[PDB]
């Protein structure tokens, strides 16, 4: 998925805010990894996307 | 005359007693309440308290 840069924070388990808990939720005992990188050149329009 | 038969209850006693205020130690841990540890943190420390 595609989420804001300050609320990239927000994924991981135990956490709280408006993405964990209204958009995806992680369980207390996640394994895996997650890997979050900058798309500014792809989903940024000057209108707006 | 009766110490003897004193002291088993003097003795069982104050050991229960000193069971009982073990229980109201930090133990290492910032507070000694379990679940004010629960709402005052995450749970990734929270399971180390």
């Amino acid at each position: 998925f595609v989420i804001r840069g300050d609320e990239v924070r927000q994924i991981a388990p135990g956490q709280t805010g408006n993405i964990a808990d209204y958009n995806y939720k992680l369980p207390d005992d996640f394994t895996g990894c997650v890997i979050a990188w900058n798309s500014n050149k792809l989903d940024s329009k000057v209108s707006g996307n | 005359a009766l110490g003897k038969l004193q002291d088993v209850v003097n003795h069982n006693a104050q050991a229960l007693n000193t069971l009982v205020k073990q229980l109201s130690s930090k133990f290492g841990a910032i507070s000694s309440v379990l679940n004010d540890i629960f709402s005052r943190l995450d749970p990734p420390e929270a399971e180390v308290q």
